[PDB]
This record gives C-alpha cells, sequence and structure tokens, in this order.
RNA sequence: AAGAACCUUACCUGGUCUUGACAUCCACGGAAGUUUUCAGAGAUGAGAAUGUGCCUUCGGGAACCGUGAGACAGGUGCUGC
RNA sequence: CCGGCCGGGAACUCAAAGGAGACUGCCAGUGAUAAACUGGAGGAAGGUGGGGAUGACGUCAAGUCAUCAUGGCCCUUACGACCAGGGCUACACACGUGCUACAAUGGCGCAUACAAAGAGAAGCGACCUCGCGAGAGCAAGCGGACCUCAUAAAGUGCGUCGUAGUCCGGAUUGGAGUCUGCAACUCGACUCCAUGAAGUCGGAAUCGCUAGUAAUCGUGGAUCAGAAUGCCACGGUGAAUAC
C-alpha cells in the first residue's frame, strides 16, 4: 500500500509538493485517495522582548507544522520506485512507510 | 464517654468523637472502629457500655496522651541538647523545616512587635 | 424522511436530526430528562419546539460532543432551529423574531500578555 | 525604543524567511546554530564582496547556500576558484556537503544592507555624516525607489551628545504589511563610538 | 557572558558524555532491588565519588549557544530570548512569524 | 529525609574515619563534608566541620548517628 | 459611557416558573456564576413561601416586592458649587431591580439556618412589611421626604 | 530569573595557577586514545599497562596531546550623562 | 460475542486548504441639494461585527555596559583562572504582589454524567502486579487525528454534620517515608501518621472590571534531573449594572 506522510512550515510550499508527489504516481502508475490534511502543529513561544526588565511587554511567535498524506493502496511498481530518487521540493519533510 | 486519658464528648458521631482524643484523628478513628466492629453513622449517646469497653483496649494499642506528649517532649528536648541546627532553630522560636525568616514566620515567631 | 441542522454554540458542536413520529428526544443513546438533569434549563432545547409545535409530531435523534451543560445545550437549540427548515420561510418568519437561529458567536476571549486573564490587570501602586 | 522589525512582521506574507529548510525538534537546534556559523563566517569574509543576504536551505542532508550579492565577480574571482574555496570550508562547519550558488543584483542601490553598508563604510573614512546620508537617499530615488528612508543614531562627526537624524523623501508606510519594504541595519565603528544606520526603502505597494 | 564561564562549559559537555553516557550502569544496574543489595550496592555509590564531580548531566546549565547566557533559554532554538528575537523578526528561524490568535 | 539506599559518606571520610579509629583517638580531623552521615563508628572522634570560614570540632556522641554533619556547625552567625 | 446610548441584553424565562420577574431574582442571589445551586435556592424558597403565604409563586413574589420596593431615591448634584440631597423618582426598570437586591442584601445578614430559609423569611416578613428590606425602603423615603426642599 | 541543593554564581572562606580553562602561531617530544593504582577535601601530583592510524619533501606531514618562549589570551571591573 | 467493534459508508462533526459573505450595499426619515445618522428589512454576522498583531513626530540626558556589540578609563605572582564547602533561602521590623482561608450557595463520604488547548524519544510511559499513599517493579504502544501524561473540577444525585473556633480553617511541630539525583543538614518536592496556630469578612485608605467580560472550578505548556501559590495559554457554569 505505502503511507506516504510529508509536513512543511509553509502552507503554500507544502501545497505543490503534495501535488507533484501524487502527480508522479497517479499518472505514471495509477491510484491516489488524496491529500489527506491531518491537524496543524503550533508550537508557541512567549519571550520577553527587552532585555532588562519590562516582564509585561513580549512578543509571541508560532510555528506552524502543516501536516499532509497520501495513502495509496496497491504496491504498484512504476509507483513505488517513483517515490524514492524522484521528491526534491526544498523545505518540506517527507516520509515513505510501507 | 470516658475513655483513653480525657475523651468526654456527647452528640457527636463516633468518629469525629475519637478526634478530640490526642493522638488519635481521622483516618486513625476509622481504623478503630473498623476493628472494633461498630458503625461510624452513629453517637455515643446512642451506643451502650458493652461497646465501648471494645474501644479502650483499641486505643490503647497505639501511643496516646500523656504517653505521645512525651515523646514528642523527648523528642524536641533531644534535638536541643545535640546543639543541631535544629535544636538551635527550636530553642531560638524560629520555623524549623527550611521555612522563609525575613516576611512570614509568624506562627512559630508569634505575634508583631516594637522596634 | 430525515432533516438535518448543525449548531455549534461555544466550542460545543451539536449534531441534530429530525424525523415526523413520536414526540421522544434521545441524545447520545440517553432521554433528554436524565441526560440534562438539574443545572439551569432542560427545556432551552425544546424552547424552538414552542412557536412550531412538536407535542407527538417530530421525533428527535441527537449527536453532540464538546464543551459543557449550556454549551450543548444552546448548540441544541441552534441545532434544531436549523433542522426545521422542512417548510423552509414559513417557519423561520416567526422563529428569527424570538432570536434562535442567530448562532451567538461569543466565544471565550484569550489571555492577554501582561494581564493577569483577559481584562482582569493585576492591581495599582503609587506609593 | 517602540518600533516592530519591518522584515519580521511580513515574514509570511511578503518577505520571504531566508533560512527555509525543515527539521525535526531533535536536530531544530543543532542545524540553526551550524546556520548562523556559516552565516557569521560567510560574511566577515566576503566583505569587499558586497553581499546583501544570505539564502539558505537543507535537502536531505544537503546544504544549498545562496549569496545575493551586487559584485558577483569578486565572489567568485578567475575560473570560480574563490567559489570552491567557499564551498570546503563552509561545508565543514556546517554539514557535509556544500551547494553555493550567486546571485546578482543589478540594482545595488535598492538593497537596503548594501546602502546601509555603504554609509557605514563612509563614516569610517571621516566623512560627513550628512553628505554620507543624503547622497545615498538621492543616489536610489533616480533609479528607481518610492521611499528611502535612513536614519543615523550615534555620536556622528565628534560631537559630545549623541544625536538620532533622518531623511527620508516619499512615501515609506511601515505600518501597510502588503508593502514590500527593505529594511537592514548595520553599525560603523569609528574612534569617537558605535554609529547605527538603519534604512527604509519601500519599492512596491504589494 | 565570559568566556571562562564558556569555556568551563566545554568540559561539562565533553566529560559527561565521556562517563555518564555509558556508565550509568554504575548507579542505574547495580544500585537496585536484587541480589546485589548487599556489599554490591554500598560499593557502587563508594565508586560511584571516585569519578569527578561533573560528569553528571545535572551540573550542565544549559546556556545559549551565540552568546552564553545562562538564564532565558529556550531548548527548541539553542538560544537566549533575546538572541531568538533578533534571529526570527530577520529571517533566520523558518516558519516563525508573529503569533496572534 | 532522603536515600533509603544505603546512608551516604563521601569515600575520603569513610577512609579517614577507618584510618582513624584502627590507630586511635589523635586530634580533629579537618574535613569539608556536611552532606555526610555519621556511623557509629565515628563515635568517640571530635572531627571539625566547615562551617563556611573555619572548621568547628563536633565531639560524636550516641545521639549523633543518623543525623549529618552541617548540622552541628552553624552557618550564618546572628547578634 | 459618555455618549453611548445603547441598550441591554436578553435574558431567559426559567423553566419551572418560566416568567422574567424572579429569573431577575436568581441573578442577583448568584455568587460565583453558580446559577444552579442559586436557582435551586430561589424555588426552595419560593415553595415554602408558597405553603405558608397560602398563595401562587409569582403574586407571593409580588406581594412582598412591591412592598419593599422604593418609590423616590436620594442623588446629590453640585449645580453651581455646593453639595446637598437632590431625592429624585427612580426609573422603572431599576424601581424592581433595587428592590430584589434590598431582600437578597438583608437574607446575608440574619443567619437563621439555610439560604432557602432566610429569603422565605424576609419575603414572608416583606408580606407582612415588618423585616430589615422594608426597613432599608423606609429610610430612603424617609430622606426624598425630609429632603424634598431641593427640586 | 522561562524554575539558586553542587552546577548556575557574578559573592564570601580557604586552598591554588600564572602565555594560563578558552586562540592562532615560531618549535621540542610524542599517534590520538583506552584500562587501572596510589597520596589528597578536591583542584592536583605520582605512576603502571596497552595501542602505536589515514602520505612519504620521508631533517617532514593534516589533526590531537604536553613543554619553553613571546605577540598576548582574559575581566558579569567602572562609565546607560 | 453487540465497544465505530465490523464490512463498509462520503451525508453530517472535524480536519485542512481554496472560495462565497457585511458592501451604509439595500430602506425610509433628520440634514444643506453633502458628509453623514436614526431606526427597518435581509442576514450566521451591522455599521472599525469580537479579539490580536500593528506604537507616528518625539517626551522621560527613562531602563539595560550583567545578553551581545561598543568608544574611552582601569586590573595583568590579578579585579584573570581551576577546586571543596558556605552564601544568594540570614531576621526586633516595614511594604508590595499572590494564595489559602474565616464556612451551611458550605464541609467530608458513596452513585455517577459533560471540555478545550497542549505536550512526548538518554521520550511520555499503558494494562497488569507489589503498595495505606508518594511511588516500586515488569514492561504495551507513540517522533503521534491513532499511543501515552489524562478520571477534568465546578456540576448533579443521595447521605451526614445544624452555627460550633466547628466534621470550618489547615498552620505548626514530631515521627515514618518516596522519587529524582554522585549527594536532600544548612536548602528540595511530594506522601503517610499524629498534631490542629491565627482567623468569625478586616482602621484610614483603596484596586480591577461595561459580556461569554467580572466571578468561580478544573487543565496545560514554557524554563526544568528535581523544585510554582509565579508566568504564559486553555476551556467549564456564568451574573449584576451602565438613569
Ligand atoms: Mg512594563
Ligand atoms: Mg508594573
Ligand atoms: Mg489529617
Ligand atoms: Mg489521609
Ligand atoms: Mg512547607
Ligand atoms: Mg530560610
Ligand atoms: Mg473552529
Ligand atoms: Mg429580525
Ligand atoms: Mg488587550
Ligand atoms: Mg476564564
Ligand atoms: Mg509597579
Ligand atoms: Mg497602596
Ligand atoms: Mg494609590
Ligand atoms: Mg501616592
Ligand atoms: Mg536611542
Ligand atoms: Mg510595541
Ligand atoms: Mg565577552
Ligand atoms: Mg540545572
Ligand atoms: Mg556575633
Ligand atoms: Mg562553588
Ligand atoms: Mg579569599
Ligand atoms: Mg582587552
Ligand atoms: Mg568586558
Ligand atoms: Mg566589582
Ligand atoms: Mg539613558
Ligand atoms: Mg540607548
Ligand atoms: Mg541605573
Ligand atoms: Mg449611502
Ligand atoms: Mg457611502
Ligand atoms: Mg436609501
Ligand atoms: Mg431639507
Ligand atoms: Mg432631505
Ligand atoms: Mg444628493
Ligand atoms: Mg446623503
Ligand atoms: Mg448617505
Ligand atoms: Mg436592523
Ligand atoms: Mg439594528
Ligand atoms: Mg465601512
Ligand atoms: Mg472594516
Ligand atoms: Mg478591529
Ligand atoms: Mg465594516
Ligand atoms: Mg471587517
Ligand atoms: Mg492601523
Ligand atoms: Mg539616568
Ligand atoms: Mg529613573
Ligand atoms: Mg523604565
Ligand atoms: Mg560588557
Ligand atoms: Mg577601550
Ligand atoms: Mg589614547
Ligand atoms: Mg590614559
Ligand atoms: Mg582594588
Ligand atoms: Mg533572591
Ligand atoms: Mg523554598
Ligand atoms: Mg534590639
Ligand atoms: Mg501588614
Ligand atoms: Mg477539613
Ligand atoms: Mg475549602
Ligand atoms: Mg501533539
Ligand atoms: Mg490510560
Ligand atoms: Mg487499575
Ligand atoms: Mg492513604
Ligand atoms: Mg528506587
Ligand atoms: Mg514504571
Ligand atoms: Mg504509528
Ligand atoms: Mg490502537
Ligand atoms: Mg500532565
Ligand atoms: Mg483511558
Ligand atoms: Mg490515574
Ligand atoms: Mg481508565
Ligand atoms: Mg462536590
Ligand atoms: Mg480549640
Ligand atoms: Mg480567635
Ligand atoms: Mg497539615
Ligand atoms: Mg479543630
Ligand atoms: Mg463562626
Ligand atoms: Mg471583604
Ligand atoms: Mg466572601
Ligand atoms: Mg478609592
Ligand atoms: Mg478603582
Ligand atoms: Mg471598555
Ligand atoms: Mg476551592
Ligand atoms: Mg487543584
Ligand atoms: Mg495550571
Ligand atoms: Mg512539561
Ligand atoms: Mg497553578
Ligand atoms: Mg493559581
Amino acid at each position: 500500500r505505502i503511507r506516504i506522510r510529508l509536513k512543511a512550515f509553509d502552507h503554500r510550499l507544502i501545497d505543490q509538493a503534495t501535488a507533484e508527489i501524487v502527480e508522479t504516481a497517479k499518472r505514471t502508475g495509477a491510484q491516489v485517495r488524496g491529500p489527506i490534511p491531518l491537524p496543524t502543529r503550533k508550537e508557541r513561544f512567549t519571550v520577553l522582548i527587552s532585555p532588562h526588565v519590562n516582564k509585561d511587554a513580549r512578543d509571541q511567535y508560532e510555528i506552524r507544522t502543516h501536516l499532509r498524506l497520501v495513502d495509496i493502496v496497491e504496491p504498484t511498481e512504476k509507483t513505488v520506485d517513483a517515490l524514492m530518487r524522484l521528491d526534491l521540493a526544498a523545505g518540506v519533510d517527507v516520509q515513505i512507510s510501507l | 464517654a470516658r475513655i483513653a486519658g480525657i475523651n468526654i464528648p456527647d452528640h457527636k458521631h463516633a468518629v469525629i468523637a475519637l478526634t478530640s482524643i490526642y493522638g488519635v484523628g481521622k483516618t486513625r478513628s476509622k481504623a478503630i472502629l473498623a476493628a472494633a466492629g461498630i458503625a461510624e453513622d452513629v453517637k455515643i449517646s446512642e451506643l451502650s457500655e458493652g461497646q465501648i469497653d471494645t474501644l479502650r483496649d483499641e486505643v490503647a494499642k497505639f501511643v496516646v496522651e500523656g504517653d505521645l506528649r512525651r515523646e514528642i517532649s523527648m523528642s524536641i528536648k533531644r534535638l536541643m541538647d545535640l546543639g543541631c541546627y535544629r535544636g538551635l532553630r527550636h530553642r531560638r522560636g524560629l520555623p524549623v523545616r527550611g521555612q522563609r525568616t525575613k516576611t512570614n514566620a509568624r506562627t512559630r515567631k508569634g505575634p508583631r512587635k516594637p522596634i | 424522511n430525515q432533516y438535518y441542522g448543525t449548531g455549534r454554540r461555544k466550542s460545543s458542536a451539536a449534531r441534530v436530526f429530525i424525523k415526523p413520529g413520536n414526540g421522544k428526544i434521545v441524545i447520545n443513546q440517553r432521554s433528554l430528562e436524565q441526560y440534562f438533569g438539574r443545572e439551569t434549563a432542560r427545556m432551552v432545547v425544546r424552547q424552538p419546539l414552542e412557536l412550531v409545535d412538536m407535542v407527538e409530531k417530530l421525533d428527535l435523534y441527537i449527536t453532540v460532543k464538546g464543551g459543557g451543560i449550556s454549551g450543548q445545550a444552546g448548540a441544541i437549540r441552534h441545532g434544531i432551529t436549523r433542522a426545521l427548515m422542512e417548510y423552509d420561510e414559513s417557519l423561520r418568519s416567526e422563529l428569527r423574531k424570538a432570536g434562535f437561529v442567530t448562532r451567538d458567536a461569543r466565544q471565550v476571549e484569550r489571555k492577554k500578555v501582561g494581564l493577569r486573564k483577559a481584562r482582569r490587570r493585576p492591581q495599582f501602586s503609587k506609593r | 525604543g517602540q518600533k516592530v522589525h519591518p522584515n519580521g512582521i511580513r515574514l509570511g506574507i511578503v518577505k520571504p524567511w531566508n533560512s527555509t529548510w525543515f527539521a525535526n525538534t531533535k536536530e531544530f537546534a543543532d542545524n540553526l546554530d551550524s546556520d548562523f556559523k556559516v552565516r557569521q563566517y560567510l560574511t566577515k569574509e566576503l566583505a569587499k564582496a558586497s553581499v546583501s543576504r544570505i539564502v539558505i536551505e537543507r535537502p536531505a542532508k544537503s546544504i544549498r547556500v545562496t549569496i545575493h550579492t551586487a559584485r558577483p565577480g569578486i565572489v567568485i574571482g578567475k575560473k570560480g576558484e574563490d567559489v570552491e574555496k567557499l564551498r570546503k570550508v563552509v561545508a565543514d562547519i556546517a554539514g557535509v556537503p556544500a551547494q553555493i550558488n550567486i546571485a546578482e543584483v543589478r540594482k545595488p542601490e535598492l538593497d537596503a544592507k548594501l546602502v546601509a553598508d555603504s554609509i557605514t563604510s563612509q563614516l569610517e573614512r571621516r566623512v560627513m555624516f550628512r553628505r554620507a546620508m543624503k547622497r545615498a537617499v538621492q543616489n536610489a530615488m533616480r533609479l528607481g525607489a518610492k521611499g528611502i528612508k535612513v536614519e543615523v543614531s550615534g555620536r556622528l562627526g565628534g560631537a559630545e551628545i549623541a544625536r538620532t537624524e533622518w531623511y527620508r523623501e516619499g512615501r515609506v508606510p511601515l505600518h501597510t504589511l502588503r508593502a514590500d519594504i527593505d529594511y537592514n541595519t548595520s553599525e560603523a565603528h569609528t574612534t569617537y563610538g558605535v554609529i547605527g544606520v538603519k534604512v527604509w526603502i519601500f519599492k512596491g505597494e504589494i | 557572558a565570559k568566556q571562562s564561564m564558556k569555556a568551563r562549559e566545554v568540559k561539562r559537555v565533553a566529560l559527561a558524555d565521556k562517563y555518564f553516557a555509558k556508565r550509568a550502569e554504575l548507579k542505574a544496574i547495580i544500585s537496585d532491588v536484587n541480589a546485589a543489595s548487599d556489599e554490591d550496592r554500598w560499593n557502587a555509590v563508594l565508586k560511584l565519588q571516585t569519578l569527578p564531580r561533573d560528569s553528571s548531566p545535572s551540573r550542565q546549565r544549559n546556556r545559549c549557544r551565540q552568546t552564553g547566557r545562562p538564564h532565558g533559554f529556550l531548548r527548541k532554538f539553542g538560544l537566549s530570548r533575546i538572541k531568538v528575537r533578533e534571529a526570527a523578526m530577520r529571517g533566520e528561524i523558518p516558519g516563525l512569524k508573529k503569533a496572534s490568535w | 529525609r532522603s536515600l533509603k539506599k544505603g546512608p551516604f559518606i563521601d569515600l575520603h571520610l569513610l577512609k579517614k574515619v577507618e584510618k582513624a579509629v584502627e590507630s586511635g583517638d589523635k586530634k580533629p580531623l579537618r574535613t569539608w563534608s556536611r552532606r555526610s552521615t555519621i556511623f557509629p563508628n565515628m563515635i568517640g572522634l571530635t572531627i571539625a566541620v566547615h562551617n563556611g570560614r573555619q572548621h568547628v570540632p563536633v565531639f560524636v556522641t550516641d545521639e549523633m548517628v543518623g543525623h549529618k554533619l552541617g548540622e552541628f556547625a552553624p552557618t550564618r552567625t546572628y547578634r | 459611557p459618555r455618549r453611548r446610548v445603547i441598550g441591554q441584553r436578553k435574558i431567559l424565562p426559567d423553566p419551572k416558573f418560566g416568567s422574567e420577574l424572579l429569573a431577575k431574582f436568581v441573578n442577583i442571589l448568584m455568587v460565583d456564576g453558580k446559577k444552579s445551586t442559586a436557582e435551586s435556592i430561589v424555588y426552595s424558597a419560593l415553595e415554602t413561601l408558597a405553603q405558608r403565604s397560602g398563595k401562587s409563586e409569582l403574586e407571593a413574589f409580588e406581594v412582598a416586592l412591591e412592598n419593599v420596593r422604593p418609590t423616590v431615591e436620594v442623588k446629590s448634584r453640585r449645580v453651581g458649587g455646593s453639595t446637598y440631597q437632590v431625592p429624585v423618582e427612580v426609573r422603572p426598570v431599576r424601581r424592581n431591580a433595587l428592590a430584589m437586591r434590598w431582600i437578597v442584601e438583608a437574607a446575608r445578614k440574619r443567619g437563621d439556618k439555610s439560604m432557602a430559609l432566610r429569603l422565605a423569611n424576609e419575603l414572608s416578613d416583606a408580606a407582612e412589611n415588618k423585616g430589615t428590606a422594608v426597613k432599608k425602603r423606609e429610610d430612603v423615603h424617609r430622606m426624598a421626604e425630609a429632603n424634598k426642599a431641593f427640586a
């Protein structure tokens, strides 16, 4: 089957990464469910903005870790080899799982 | 209503009656009545004399009242004779369990004084 | 056949199905009497079924999760008013004028930076 | 001092992140330190080569550095010899491989870092802070700017008390989030002290 | 934040990875409720002090990598609260925009 | 109080006491280990605990056993 | 508000006695946002009131609330310079609400046993005007009646 | 200070070190390391075994270690007027 | 076998994206033929719909040289540097900011229902078994919409105490421990047992708050071996009042 899961920081860099990985699989050797979204992880940080005193004043930051799934339901020979050695898409982590 | 050294309550539940004994509290009193075979919901007015005598032998197992008071007095007096940090703490009249002594400590130190 | 309305008052999210039959109101496999006990108002769910009468007309199979008591009870009220669309605009003329279909967005305000809880500021020392 | 960093407020909207890579929570901290180690080293080495910003990416254990610069000839040198010298030394401290790419900038007067470093360089050679500042303000408006605020904080000209002075020419809307604004700062270490040089350059409305 | 304080911290990191990231068996495995509870457990805590005072990962303060500030640390970034701010709104931490919800 | 896995004394103080006891009574032992407990074998010795600026002699008695050495060495002086 | 003329929020009817008058009374009695504990007490009070009085609940609560209702209350304005007692005719929305406070405020004191007992006894005394809440209205009148010289 | 039992720790006591814990060099001797013993509060000092590699201008290497030498390294010392 | 367990299903909750949407845009009236504005429809939402981020020129020679950078001026067998302890936790007193109280809308027991937002690989650590309990073993699973910390507590429902310094408060002391950690006495946290202080709503003063806001009950995270009543977030019930 191969459950492909991939995550990234930018919401609109992962979209073309999820689109291209599906198209280089769907077209070349059939079968795909789709871009299953999953919930976004929002790790927040509340640092003190000043170097000395002024506890009241702070800045708040976050890092949206956008997950995505693919989910194919047949171990095709054209598709399985297209996943390896043919990903690219920088700033987008990907983890294939059998 | 006359067990141990003192214990003379009335119109009070058996569990709460034995809290008035020095050396017996809430959970200890439940262990007394559990071993004695008496319900906690009843009171001493409702109980008979045949049941009170079993409570006397049950509290005799645990150290209570004048036995306990001397055991505590010995342990505090021991510490002061050693001249340890706790002994100096005790006799000086200041808190023992590594507490703040600057702002608070009014329980141990006593009420406020002039400067 | 089987009409539907959502409702999601304050985090909580109701899921009201409605069919023409018995007067009973099922909810999470529990009865309405035992699920919502003494709290404030059981009959907030039955408020929308007054201008449009229930009695023994419409049976309600409901499912809800999120929030607490009134969050769920208020979400069921909105869910029923949304669900009552089988007679489209004839019911909503009288129903809207008594509130009801208004979502009533108001969610809990976040804790502000510096302040002790949303609006509660700490104290004041002027010497 | 009470103004938000103009680059930072627009990092999701208009401006991009320079360090563009994903990392799991374990590696993230060490990956960010090695990112700073090359950036600090590469800026100080390529001083005369005139670098504006350094973009870094890390696709599957391969550090692709990108050097945006005004003078691409000085970075590469002769027959790309200095690229290979950079490739080796950057690769050692960072993490295994390297892939240095050089992007030219034909309009160097519109980049905020290059204007700030130019004003800094002028202040260090005993040029009048006004003759350095206003000339830089004048230079890039003729080329293709619509804003160009330039602040210079510090001692300036061997004064006793420090003063802050600025000269702008046009629309520099710091509050507008859709507005693209090149902001950058640089310190000028003179004999008298430090002199800060903040520069804002409003290029486009979107 | 003092080059000596930064340089004494490199001993703490290097010397900890040597001993106790390997020789935790001395405390963990030996000092246990089993047949070694008699003299073997005594010899463990006896020999555990023969080691240097450093090596224990508890003695690592965990300070910022750029400056060396002890307080204001964040384990995600490996930086002080000041240097993370300076680096965040600039373009160095990936994805770290200003939060507002 | 802590520590069920053997009452704790520093290797050096254990060996210094064992060497002192087998030979015989002599003089106050200069020791900085306050953290260390007091064994039964330490009774009789007048070991000198470091209060911070100086060494305070402590004649160990039958009661001073479960307690630690720093308890018999007040650090902060007052009035 | 300085020039911000906006109305008020709508309230809700109480399930067992679906109306409005006593729905507000629950809210003024409520401490720490516990409407569950408060609404049980008001039902317990009005059921014990209706048993003794031999009336319903709404009309029992009315013949009680009107007996502790202020007709006129006292403000004091400084128009010109000096500060003197100016009585004013209270508004009909506040009129019955100011009464509901005085019943509950009296019931905080007068430690009988339970809250349901105390409110029942206060409203019982209000029906035969001889409680603390009627005395607080009585004193409010005495100010307006004595200081009637100021318009 | 988004957390002081040692650490942190900038303070105090006593012990201690002066190219120093951290750096590049001019160059003297060694792979680096690892196991393990003694005196000492510990810093330290004294050892005892083993191992003796990536290139040969092979009087050398590229690292690492420990000496003597100075360019010096180092300061949470003062000055936010 | 009767638990979303099951095939399976793609409606709905949700999760994400990408779009619709509120535009004084329609409607009358006051206005000056204007900007406006009073309401009224329609609408999930109504006049910047709620909240956040956003902080003009400049003020206080405001704070920071101890985060970092930094011009001078200073120290160099020392104000530099390594170590064992001790100290930052001292205590006639005074204030600040909290928290827990002084109870009966409450206290303690048994029957049991409803959240969100997080967080986890020298990690978070099930279920089992040993524990009176902190915890101790075995160890399942999870770099997670799945696995885990994790039963939310208020709240119901029954019971019992009946206004007492109380079955209120839960301080303080003694004893017995627990985990972490080389090490817990100065100086940790928590547990058990006994103990049961002040306090019965607070002098002059005075603080915050205009709706899911105050009020009250849980809950999480960051720093962190361990050590919150702080801080930063989260969601329950849910007011009064604004002439
Ligand atoms: Mg402030
Ligand atoms: Mg303040
Ligand atoms: Mg108890
Ligand atoms: Mg108990
Ligand atoms: Mg305590
Ligand atoms: Mg103390
Ligand atoms: Mg939502
Ligand atoms: Mg309407
Ligand atoms: Mg605000
Ligand atoms: Mg809240
Ligand atoms: Mg203040
Ligand atoms: Mg004051
Ligand atoms: Mg004041
Ligand atoms: Mg004042
Ligand atoms: Mg300034
Ligand atoms: Mg600001
Ligand atoms: Mg420095
Ligand atoms: Mg630590
Ligand atoms: Mg003295
Ligand atoms: Mg020290
Ligand atoms: Mg000294
Ligand atoms: Mg210097
Ligand atoms: Mg310095
Ligand atoms: Mg000094
Ligand atoms: Mg200043
Ligand atoms: Mg300044
Ligand atoms: Mg100052
Ligand atoms: Mg118009
Ligand atoms: Mg218009
Ligand atoms: Mg019109
Ligand atoms: Mg007109
Ligand atoms: Mg007109
Ligand atoms: Mg017109
Ligand atoms: Mg008009
Ligand atoms: Mg108009
Ligand atoms: Mg309208
Ligand atoms: Mg309107
Ligand atoms: Mg508008
Ligand atoms: Mg708008
Ligand atoms: Mg707004
Ligand atoms: Mg608008
Ligand atoms: Mg808007
Ligand atoms: Mg604005
Ligand atoms: Mg000043
Ligand atoms: Mg000042
Ligand atoms: Mg200030
Ligand atoms: Mg400095
Ligand atoms: Mg200088
Ligand atoms: Mg000079
Ligand atoms: Mg001079
Ligand atoms: Mg001096
Ligand atoms: Mg302090
Ligand atoms: Mg403490
Ligand atoms: Mg005196
Ligand atoms: Mg006071
Ligand atoms: Mg109690
Ligand atoms: Mg309580
Ligand atoms: Mg998670
Ligand atoms: Mg579980
Ligand atoms: Mg179990
Ligand atoms: Mg127990
Ligand atoms: Mg253990
Ligand atoms: Mg376990
Ligand atoms: Mg899995
Ligand atoms: Mg499972
Ligand atoms: Mg937890
Ligand atoms: Mg469970
Ligand atoms: Mg549990
Ligand atoms: Mg369970
Ligand atoms: Mg309860
Ligand atoms: Mg008493
Ligand atoms: Mg008293
Ligand atoms: Mg207690
Ligand atoms: Mg008592
Ligand atoms: Mg009382
Ligand atoms: Mg009060
Ligand atoms: Mg109160
Ligand atoms: Mg006031
Ligand atoms: Mg005020
Ligand atoms: Mg307001
Ligand atoms: Mg409570
Ligand atoms: Mg709690
Ligand atoms: Mg909490
Ligand atoms: Mg945590
Ligand atoms: Mg808390
Ligand atoms: Mg709290």
